[PDB]
Parts: C-alpha cells; sequence; structure tokens
C-alpha cells in the first residue's frame, strides 16, 4: 500500500507512465483510488502524483491520470520553485509555472480551475506570467484566467511580468484590457517594478498604454526609481512623458547623477558630473525663473560640505572626485529623503571603500549616519553594527587608534537593535523566527566583538562611563542565545564565533578584559544557560591551559571575586570541579575555590535525596537547587 | 505463477520496455511486453490503456503479435 504508492509517486516525479501503467492497474477500483490521491513527502515538499508530474511536465502520465482514472485536478500541494515554499498550490499551478504548455492544455481541457490560488492569493496566469511564456499565457487568458485578480501581497498579473521583464507578456497583458494603474502593498503600479528591473521595452510598453505615473508609498515615482538605480535609459524614456513639468525633472537628473557616483555597478564619476552639470544648467537656463535649489543644511557626515547652489560651484568640483561622491550623497540624500528605504546602501558603500583604502575615518563619519538612518526607519541593522566591528578591529589590528566616542555611539545603537531584535522575536510567531533568532544571535556577537574593541582602545573617563552604562543597560535586560547563554556566559566561551573577515586578530574569546568589564558592569555572574552551566562551568571547561594561562588565571579570579559559586550544579548535576577538563584550570579554581558548610550541608543533602522541598527556608529551596 | 513475484518481473519487463522504446528498440520493446503480457492471462485494463497510451505503431505492431 504506502510502499506502493511511494514507488507510484516516485516513477511519476519521473514521469513513467509504462511504470504506472501497472503499479496503478489491473487492481479494484477503491484501493487504487486513495493510491492516485495519496500525497506523498519528498525532498521536503508534499504533493499528488499528479502535482509533481506537472512540475516535470509529462503529459502522458497526467493524460493516463486525467482520461482513464478520473482523478480529481483541484488537489492541492507545496511548491519547490520560487525560491520559496508555497503551499495550497494546484496542479495546474505547478504546470504552469514552469512552461509545460501540453500539461497546462490537458488540465484546462479535463476540469481544472485556471482560477485556483494558493497560499499567496498567485493565480495560475500569475505564475505563468512569472515563467514567461506567451503561448500559455495567451490560452489561459482566453480560457477567462480573470487577469485582474492580485495575490496577498496585492501583485497583480502584470507587476510581476513588468518586473520580470518578459515584454511579450506585458504587451498581450495590455492588450486584453488588464489595469495598468494597478497598485500594490508597497504602492507599485507595475511600472515602478519595470523601472527598478531597468527594462526599457516594458516602460515603453506601459507608457504607450496610458500608464498611471503616480508616486508609490515610499515616496518616488518609477522616474524617481529609475533615477535611483542609474537607469539612463528608463529615466530618459519617462522624462519624455509630457506631464512630467520642470521640477521633475531637474530633480531626475539630479538623482540620476547622484545615483552614479556611488552605485557599485555603475560607478562613473564623469557622468555623476556632467549629469549634475546638465541639471545645473536647466536650473540656471532662465533669467527670472531660476530654480534654485533647496538649502540644506550642512551634514558632518560628509565632510560638512553643502549642496551646489550654482555651476560656478560645481564647475570647481568636476576633478575632485572625493568631494563629487560627497556631493552625489548629499543630493540624493536631499531628493531620496532620510527616511527612504534606498538612501543607507550607497552611504554605506561610499564608507566601504573608504575602509579599503586605510582611511577608516571617513569610513566611520559615513557608516555611522548610514546606521542612524538605518536605525531610525525600524529596519535591519545585523549587518551594519557587524560592519562596524570589523571596521573597528581592523582599525586595531594596524596599530591605529579608535576614537571612544565613534563605539560608545556604536555601541547605543547595537543595544537599541538588540532591544528591537527582542522585540520581534518575542513578537512574530513562525513566519521568520529562525532568522529573527540568528539575526538576534548574531547582534549579541556582534555587541560582544565591540565590548573586546572597546577594552583594546584608549577611553576617556567620561567615554568609558558612558560605554559602561551601555553595556549596563544591555545586561539589565539579560540578553539570552538559543541555548541560554547570557553575554558573560559568551564572554568566557572559547566556542564563541568570530567571523573570519578582520575580527580575529582583534576580538579572541574567551577574553579577560571583557569578562571583567561584564562583571564590573553587573553581569549575572550565578547565571545560567539551558544546559544549567554557569560562567564558572564554562571557563573551567577550556582546552588551552598554557597557551592563554593569564586569560584562564584573570577569568577565574574575576569570575570568583564576583561572588559566583564554585560548585554550582548544571541540569547533568556537575560541579566545576569535575566539569574542569584540565589539570591546570582544576588547580587553580581549587586554589579559588573557598570551602563553606553550607555548601556542604547543601551536597549532603543532595547525595543523600533528603525530602527538602516544603522543609527548608524558602532561599535554602534554591540554594540546595544548584548544590 | 500469478504473485507478487512475477508482477516485480514483468513490471520490470515493462520498465526496460519503456526504456528502449524511448530509446528506439521497438522489437525489444514489443518483444518485452510480449513477454510482459504473457504471465498475466486476461489483462483487460492493459489491453484497453496499451491501445489508448501508446504510441500508434508499437501498439499497431503488437496489438498483431498478440495472436502470435
Amino acid at each position: 500500500m504506502e510502499g506502493l504508492a511511494g514507488y507510484v509517486y516516485k516513477a511519476a516525479s519521473e514521469g513513467k507512465v509504462l511504470t504506472l501503467a501497472a503499479l496503478l492497474l489491473n487492481r479494484s477500483e477503491s484501493d487504487i483510488r486513495y493510491l492516485l490521491g495519496y500525497v506523498s513527502q519528498q525532498g521536503g515538499q508534499r504533493s499528488t502524483p499528479l502535482i509533481i508530474a506537472a512540475r516535470n511536465g509529462h503529459a502522458k502520465v497526467v493524460r493516463l491520470l486525467l482520461e482513464h482514472y478520473r482523478v480529481q485536478t483541484q488537489q492541492t500541494g507545496t511548491v519547490r520553485f520560487d525560491g520559496y515554499v508555497i503551499d495550497g498550490a494546484t496542479a495546474l499551478w505547478c504546470a504552469a509555472g514552469a512552461g509545460h504548455f501540453e500539461v497546462v492544455k490537458l488540465l484546462v481541457s479535463h476540469g481544472a480551475n485556471v482560477n485556483h490560488t494558493t497560499v499567496t492569493n498567485s493565480t495560475p496566469l500569475r505564475a505563468a506570467c512569472f515563467d514567461g511564456r506567451l503561448d500559455i499565457v495567451k490560452y489561459l487568458v482566453e480560457n477567462n484566467a480573470n487577469i485582474s485578480i492580485a495575490n496577498k501581497y496585492d501583485n497583480t498579473c502584470l507587476m510581476i511580468a513588468a518586473y520580470k521583464g518578459h515584454t511579450d507578456v506585458v504587451r498581450y497583458l495590455l492588450e486584453q484590457r488588464a489595469d495598468p494603474n494597478a497598485k500594490a502593498h508597497c504602492g507599485a503600479t507595475a511600472l515602478h517594478f519595470a523601472a527598478e528591473a531597468g527594462h526599457i521595452d516594458i516602460v515603453k510598453e506601459l507608457i504607450k498604454w496610458r500608464a498611471a505615473i503616480v508616486v508609490n508609498g515610499h515616496g518616488m515615482t518609477p522616474l524617481k526609481v529609475a533615477a535611483e538605480s542609474c537607469k539612463a535609459d528608463v529615466v530618459e524614456l519617462l522624462l519624455s512623458h509630457a506631464d512630467c513639468d520642470r521640477r521633475s525633472r531637474i530633480e531626475a537628473l539630479e538623482l540620476l547623477g547622484a545615483s552614479f557616483a556611488n552605485d557599485r555597478e555603475n560607478y562613473d564619476i564623469i557622468k555623476t558630473y556632467h549629469y549634475l552639470y546638465l541639471a545645473m544648467l536647466e536650473r540656471f537656463q532662465d533669467g527670472d525663473n531660476i530654480l534654485e535649489k533647496e538649502v540644506l543644511p550642512p551634514i558632518h557626515a560628509y565632510g560638512n560640505r553643502t549642496e551646489c547652489r550654482n555651476p560656478q560651484e560645481l564647475e570647481s568640483i568636476r576633478q575632485d572626485r572625493d568631494a563629487l561622491h560627497m556631493e552625489g550623497l548629499i543630493v540624493r540624500e536631499r531628493i531620496l529623503g532620510a527616511d527612504n528605504i534606498d538612501v543607507s546602501h550607497p552611504i554605506i558603500y561610499r564608507g566601504a571603500v573608504y575602509a579599503d583604502n586605510m582611511e577608516f575615518e571617513q569610513c566611520i563619519k559615513l557608516w555611522l549616519h548610514a546606521l542612524h538612518l538605518r536605525q531610525k526607519g525600524n529596519r535591519n541593522t545585523h549587518k551594519d553594527l557587524l560592519r562596524f566591528a570589523q571596521v573597528f578591529s581592523q582599525m586595531i589590528h594596524l596599530n591605529e587608534t579608535v576614537k571612544a566616542p565613534d563605539i560608545e555611539c556604536v555601541l547605543r545603537c547595537s543595544v537599541l537593535e538588540i532591544e528591537q531584535s527582542m522585540n520581534r522575536v518575542k513578537n512574530i510567531s513562525d513566519a521568520d523566527v529562525h532568522n529573527a533568532m540568528d539575526n538576534y544571535e548574531c547582534n549579541l556577537y556582534t555587541f560582544l566583538y565591540l565590548v573586546c574593541i572597546s577594552t583594546k582602545t584608549q577611553c576617556s573617563e567620561e567615554d568609558q562611563c558612558k560605554i559602561n552604562k551601555q553595556i549596563y543597560n544591555l545586561i539589565h535586560l539579560d540578553p539570552r542565545t538559543r541555548e541560554g547563554f547570557t553575554l558573560l556566559h559568551l564572554a568566557v566561551n572559547s566556542n564563541t564565533p568570530v567571523d573570519d573577515f578582520h575580527t580575529n586578530d582583534v576580538c579572541s574569546f574567551p577574553n579577560a578584559l571583557v569578562t571583567k568589564l561584564l562583571l564590573d558592569c553587573g553581569a549575572e555572574v550565578n547565571a545560567v544557560d539551558n544546559e544549567g552551566n554557569s560562567a564558572l562551568h564554562i571557563i573551567v571547561q577550556y582546552n588551552r591551559p598554557i597557551s592563554d594561562f593569564l586569560t584562564l588565571h584573570s577569568i577565574i579570579i574575576s569570575l570568583v571575586e564576583a561572588g559566583a559559586h564554585t560548585d554550582m550544579t548544571n541540569k547533568q548535576n556537575k560541579t566545576p570541579l569535575d566539569k574542569s577538563t584540565t589539570g591546570v584550570s582544576e588547580i587553580l579554581l581549587k586554589t579559588q575555590m573557598k570551602m563553606s558548610l553550607k555548601c556542604l550541608a547543601a551536597r549532603a543533602v543532595r547525595a543523600n535525596d533528603i525530602n527538602y522541598q516544603d522543609q527548608i527556608p524558602r532561599t535554602l529551596e534554591e540554594f540546595v537547587g544548584f548544590h | 505463477k500469478d504473485a507478487e513475484a512475477v508482477q516485480k518481473f514483468f513490471l520490470e519487463e515493462i520498465q526496460l520496455g519503456e526504456e528502449l522504446l524511448a530509446q528506439g528498440e521497438y522489437e525489444k520493446g514489443v518483444d518485452h511486453l510480449t513477454n510482459a503480457i504473457a504471465v498475466c492471462g486476461q489483462p483487460q485494463q492493459l489491453l484497453q490503456v496499451l491501445q489508448q497510451t501508446l504510441p500508434p505503431p508499437v501498439f499497431q505492431m503488437l496489438l498483431t503479435k498478440l495472436p502470435t
């Protein structure tokens, strides 16, 4: 039964029609009826034989299932392609999602549903348009596919084809009276996607078909979207739309020139100067209607440079490349605004090249502004803090100095990010809980790298007090990892991950300085993880007792001087003396260990299995609980 | 004589028939299908399915070969 059904599924995955011509034949009626509709899990996906047969595009097995058995054609299943897993699928949806036209024709001709959506409300027409084939979309439309049906994220049939760049598909869709003035959750109107993907033909087709040139939710028209992504051709096409007025034309030219200055793919600074100069000429082309530039406060992050107001100023920086980068940053931040999504990415990149040419001061200056802009947008800042840790550790490795206010600012940003990550983890149910937990652990490790770097610098008294205040503000929250490790537990752990890029040179765990700083700031020295190990348990469980004997010596001394119990028991009921894997660490801990008659009595009670529950005082109910 | 063992036998027979039939060994495929039908004495279901799902030439040969 189950084994034969699995064999049927395995053969139908390869489309072995002759194998299914015996595995599902010469039987009774109801014995194989369940087998035809039996979902089989394989490769991390769940599907019926019809669904996987249409996914692999084998027309013979699908035709035999649709003719000689009359299997119901609205079955549900999962999706392996499109980068993710989509449930609630359909045989027709899986067939149209790969371009197999004959199985789609057979399914529609024998009773499948053309509008059978998924968990994301993706109609089969959307899958066929995402694949890009035109004939299947034509047939599916001719069989009443309801071309105006959107998805869960409101991406209609036209927008996905416009983004993917299938000009024949968008031409046919606009031919069949689709909705060119569509909308989405982000406000994209099927022309923002084409401009973002930089497809000149689809933009031309949508313009010819009376598109709506309307600003989306993020405050960016498709013209400004194209200028944001350095797409000169899309800007040139959208700029002759005869309704762009004059302010938006010069704004588009300024944004395009600004984006060309610090885009990794399209870096061309001559193009930047010339587009900015064209914009300035168009501004200064009228005697009495000089479209004077909006005044901007001089941001300290860009060397206190202001935006150029006249072409006389722009002629003086045509050869100042390190000033043209700042001009591009200033212009695109004025145009896109501080709250836009795509502002932080160039600011990081212009930082990164400054990090490449051993010029880390301007790198920190740009990256801190990028971090602040990304922070006051509730975006994801887990990677920017890691970049800060890497650049700080590369500064320390090359015998350079790190400014203490910079470390204080990065530590404050990291603490705020860890707070937001805790809120996100405790708020998300199942969508990206693994991703959120991994980001949380990465943020915690980044904070530990930053604390190690702060210990490796020289800071003033007020700056050290600010750093310790931020560390204490984090510690009072008591962050935890997957295993329950606190900050001290990882700071005394040799198994704490350190990224290979430019942090192994400085941030080496376990680190005596980090442990002492955490204990002085007020870390829970008696804290335990889910396994029950204390910080002392982790540090005596160490494999380099001679190589960094000073480090182990200082960490054990600091842990016992902070007031940790030296005979605490984990979930396996092991004292740190027994957990000590090396003779040197055990000897050193035993020297540090001071006996207590209370500890001896508690250990005697735990060994004798005395019914101490509800008998000894409540505090001693905890004490005996871990000896 | 008609148990699961010979069932797996002619299952493999028609599997090789499919493989060599897509590869073009139509005489080998029709011989293997003859060996497959010569164990189950009344496969009416396959008698009707292979009249439809098979290509017209291979079953045109096989149906004539069945009296032989």
